């Protein structure tokens, strides 16, 4: 009869505890392994997939395809907004339900630098050039194109490289986000705008798409452990 | 493989080895 | 770090994977479940993140029982016990809370009195292929019919629950919660997380939903 | 002697001793402990430099004054300049407090440097205003009564508990110093970046708050000079600006 | 001799409860909720705000007490009753009734405890975003100086929800569950002075003034 | 199944217990450290700092801060007691709600000696001469110079020294005192008088303040946390 | 603890749990049973279930 | 960390 | 989860027991000693005293 | 003596010494 | 584990090595 | 002998 003292915690079934538990099966030869491709080991490998990012979340394109398309097109005018997001990856529609947005919901904080990768797939012989532009918070939204440029921004020649990599870093007050939208833990503001109008010859469309992929760049991590939004039961499915 | 846990000999266990 | 995004810890953490009823009354008044993972949509989904996967399992059970209504004066019943009995495929099934079944010779069995912390038990990787899977895209007949999906694969017998104590002069009604809790776990093949919300157990089946939430214009900010 | 930081050297040195926050010299940012990816701005000897903010009187009545350390800056020059087109900043100062009488004045003054002076409002229910709180080159007053519950959005001002529901007379845990016009000419403070985070927004948040007030009131005969003027000097040191962009107050 | 008891760890490392709410039997909607906040009761706030900046990890100790509530039935029997604590961190979906689906918890932890036993007892790391715990915040939410005035804009801790699992007894019984929460390892900066007028808002330092000390007659008096 | 016995005191919530307990959010990476100015390691760090003393405890001052304003005067006498307290740090209104008073509120013994620093505010031409005294208990206060001259006494000519320091010494029968009021744990009484009237010349003010502060020295301690007096609730703030 | 007299039907009580305080010399002192001081937040007490 | 339990699915997380 | 099996004698308050028990004042900074003079070890220290005994135990 | 138990730190006693 | 805590054999855990 | 508590007060009694 070992002397003890019982401590609190005790009689309790902590949903993440740790404790080993015997085994029902003893002895149970389990089948021999085998070497499966494709073998996750954290969910940031996922996270660092690039994924189609439905930009234009109107009501009419969000059952479709459409939702994907930027448009773009020859204009008369210069300096025309071509898209703009928060940078909400957890929150806003554009990018809650990413690859990367679905894996941030499962988390309460978050915090790395994003890459946003735009492709061109018009005709191969349109030309242009776009103003990429990530703008920290504390000023609203840029309004313009001199706006924007004051801030981390790129220039993209479509004709140069049809596809091309906005790095959005991690510039915060704080080592961690939230992935809920709290004015805290603001984020920013992602631009898009007409650097040099798109030229294109005789006989070619002049209305084009853009597609936009998202994904987490080597500094990227996920924290506090939490349930989903987007999954919910009434009953019993059966 | 049994240790005793008290200060007096009357706690023992039984002379059974 | 990157310590809490690993599949260990987002996978091990234990989930009500299904709960059913039994009362002290009749004689029918043992519960059943047939083990499947994909009653419940929050693990359902964590899972199917991936293709393949494999790992052990710690299973929590969660008894809470409560008075029924009677029409006797002065029920005092005292503390309540309960078994539950796991069936492999092809073992016996109690028809009855009076069944020879019960006896679990063979049959692992947890036997647990109300009161005290919740019985839990561990069990390995107990599938015949060299991982467990979570979808199919084929038929459990060689014809290409009968059956389609994942319950053609999902055999895992039969978990049954009873009162070990015999009723009195009042009824009681009991609840039994099984939690799941993946221990060691090894994945395989990750796949796009579920969209549309579940509509069945046994299949993919989906109602078609939109691909995100709306805003009115790509300026919208 | 002197000290002489960016084109601005106060004199004001007698031996003497200045105070060094909680024994910390205000320093850049180091690697270790930033998060912010992008290089910041370092103006040096445009920012760091001495702001001398609006001058106030001293008064046989007067309570105590307070000033919010960024939006004490905001408008004063190239720091206001980079603090508006910057999304976060982070600064050390050097505050100057110059109050000059003569040997037959006589007073005493308590110059603190709060860090998070979070102040409280009259109606319980609401925060006080942003202009209530804040002054812009003007110091905001401490006043000689509990200021009134029907006021809608206003800070308690009542001294004796500095607007933070404390007791005045226990301010000097703050970084402080003490105007004895007896023995004294002016007040130095030597403030480190203090907050819980590496870098923070200088509009959202100040960091710090400076109050002075007379402990001893201002008194004198009939004859000396009657208007005694306060001075506040205040220099960012080590200043730092992440994430360029537009700007905005 | 030794200043061993008046480190920082002593003085704040004593359970303290930090709020208490109730819940009902079968009722209809008998669940609880709670957003985690430090500033709703006076002892542990006053000895947490004796600083501007803390960091440190928490002990969460529960006392959940039930009690029998008026019934028409006759000799109605109380079995054991089992109660379920569950974290819902910011974002996280929330239960709306008894039943939902919520309560899985497959991702959120939660306790299932039965009355009877020791209380539940768990510990939590440092939860912040920033590299410590803000007591004071001298600033607002939204960057045009407006919206909220306070610590409001920095707690974000997530709710706190409690039901009974047991359910359906013939007759009604009540609960009690209190939080306690014990700081452990605890690291604090910049002292300030002690709380001297008596809060009045969880939310804000709102206070109404009160004299520096207590009164005597004569500055001689004794 | 190895044997044991439980003692009593199982399943025992003693709020200061330091028991081991399971976390509920294994694995979480904690944001890292920053060095924040000002560390606090002992709340007798706290204690050690000066804080302006209410000596001035009238009803009508103590809501303003004519209560830190000790009055000093010229005057046709001597001796004439400026003022005197009971060294109650702990009890007494004129110290227990200063910075050390406050921290000896959550606890139950003290010891050790006391700062009282005292700072002349009166103009740089007024000179004079005060006796600072601390006399021990046994005796009621003393009621004039001359008793209270016996004591532990100084002699502080304001002029050459604009502040002076008075370290009251631990001269007590036990080893500790009890911040509450007890006759037993008597700590004595702490008065000022004249020493030498205060000279002023001609067109200055005759009538100056002092400021009191208090601080604890090298060889101060607290024991027996408790729960402070001071703060009192009726129900939760929200 | 024990059952006292009472008059309505169908006492059934569930486990009675109890608090111990020590209110050192000086500490504030609980007026009722729901007072603040009740949380002792410094004060030491044991929280003990019946029946252990 | 020592196991007690003859069989590896007993044992605790692989963290 | 250590296997463990509770014994006869479990939750007992024995009078006469010797168990370690939490303290109630962690790092509590007891006074010091005093060598105070004469200290007693042992009862029987006291016993082996001469103490006066009343042989006449006569009622009055 | 003192042996930590739990893979957490979070999980160990308080720092009294 | 390597250990047995009863005086007698048949106390002992099955031999399931 | 071997003390689980980190104050001396929780020791037992010293009959050795
Ligand atoms: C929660 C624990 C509180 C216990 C505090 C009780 C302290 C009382 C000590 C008894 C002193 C005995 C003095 C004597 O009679 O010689």
């Amino acid at each position: 009869g070992l002397p003890v003292m019982t401590t609190p915690g005790s009689t309790q079934f902590l949903t993440s505890d740790d404790f080993q538990s015997p085994s029902a099966m003893p002895q149970f030869d389990v089948t021999p392994e085998m070497q499966i491709p494709g073998r996750v080991n954290n969910l940031m490998e996922i996270a660092e997939v690039d994924s189609v990012v439905p930009v234009n979340n109107t009501e009419a394109n969000v059952n479709s395809l459409k939702a994907y398309q930027i448009p773009v097109q020859s204009n008369s005018d210069n300096g025309k907004q071509v898209f703009g997001f928060p940078l909400q990856p957890g929150a806003n529609g554009v990018l809650n339900r990413t690859l990367l947005g679905e894996i941030l919901n499962y988390y309460t904080h978050w915090s790395g630098s994003i890459k946003l990768t735009f492709m061109f797939c018009g005709s191969a012989m349109a030309t242009g050039k776009f103003l990429l532009a990530y703008s920290p918070p504390g000023a609203g939204v840029p309004k313009n194109r001199k706006d924007a440029m004051l801030g981390t921004h790129v220039i993209w020649d479509v004709g140069l490289q049809s596809s091309c990599v906005l790095c959005v870093p991690w510039i915060s007050q704080t080592h961690y986000r939230y992935v809920v939208e709290d004015e805290y833990t603001a984020a920013g503001y992602i631009t898009c705008w007409y650097q040099t109008n798109i030229v294109v010859p005789a006989d070619v469309q002049s209305s084009c798409d853009i597609l936009c992929f998202v994904s987490a760049c080597n500094d990227f991590s996920v924290r506090m452990l939490k349930d989903t939004p987007f999954i919910r039961q009434d009953t019993f499915y059966q | 493989t049994n240790i005793n846990y008290y200060k007096d000999a009357a706690s023992n266990s039984a002379n059974r080895q | 770090s990157r310590s809490e995004s690993s599949i260990e810890n987002f996978l091990c953490r234990a989930a009500c994977v299904y709960y059913a009823t039994y009362t002290n009354n009749s004689e029918k008044g043992y519960a059943e479940w047939v083990i499947n993972t994909r009653q419940v949509a929050q693990l359902r989904r964590k899972l199917e993140l991936f293709t393949y996967l494999r790992f052990d399992l710690e299973l929590t059970f969660v008894i809470t029982s409560a008075q029924q209504p009677s029409t006797a004066t002065s029920v005092d019943a005292p503390v309540q016990t309960h078994q539950i009995m796991y069936v492999p495929p092809g073992g016996p099934v109690p028809t009855k809370v009076t069944d020879y079944a019960w006896q679990t010779s063979t049959n692992p069995s947890v036997f647990w009195t109300e009161g005290n912390a919740p019985p839990r038990m561990s069990i390995p990787f107990i599938s015949i292929g060299n991982a467990y899977s979570c979808f199919y895209d084929g038929w459990t007949q060689f014809s290409r019919n009968g059956v389609y999906g994942i319950n053609t694969l999902n055999n895992m017998g039969t978990l049954y629950m009873r009162h070990v104590n015999e009723a009195g002069q009042g009824p009681i009604k009991s609840t039994v919660r099984i939690y799941f809790k993946p221990k060691h776990v090894k994945a395989w093949v990750p796949r796009p997380p579920r969209l549309c919300q579940y509509e069945k157990q046994k299949n993919v089946n989906f109602t078609p939903t939109g691909v995100t939430t709306t805003r009115v214009g790509i300026t919208t900010t | 002697r002197s000290i002489t930081l960016g084109n601005s050297t106060i004199t004001t040195q007698e031996c003497a001793n200045v105070v060094v926050g909680y024994g910390v010299w205000p320093e850049y940012l180091k690697d270790n402990e930033a998060t912010a990816e992008d290089q910041p701005t370092q103006p040096d000897v445009a920012t760091c430099r001495f702001y001398t903010l609006e001058s106030v009187q001293w008064m046989k009545n007067s309570a105590g004054w307070w000033w919010k350390l960024p939006d004490a800056l905001s408008q004063m020059g190239l720091f206001g300049q980079n603090m508006q087109y910057h999304y976060l900043g982070r600064t050390g100062y050097t505050i100057h407090v110059q109050c000059n009488a003569s040997k037959f004045h006589q007073g005493c003054l308590l110059v603190v440097c709060v860090p998070e002076a979070e102040m409280g409002c009259s109606n319980l229910n609401n925060t006080p205003e942003f202009a209530e709180l804040s002054g812009g080159d003007t110091a905001r007053m401490f006043t000689d009564t509990q200021i009134g519950e029907t006021n809608s959005k206003k800070v308690q001002t009542a001294v004796w508990n500095a607007g933070m529901g404390v007791g005045v007379g226990n301010l000097t845990i703050y970084p402080h110093q003490w105007i004895n016009l007896r023995t004294n000419n002016s007040a130095t403070i030597v403030m480190p970046y203090i907050n819980s985070v590496p870098m923070d927004n200088m509009f959202r948040h100040n960091n710090l708050t400076l109050m002075i007030i007379p402990f001893v009131p201002l008194n004198y005969s009939e004859g000396s000079s009657p208007y005694v003027p306060i001075t506040v000097t205040i220099a960012p040191m080590c200043a730092e600006y992440n994430g360029l962009r537009l700007a905005s107050s």
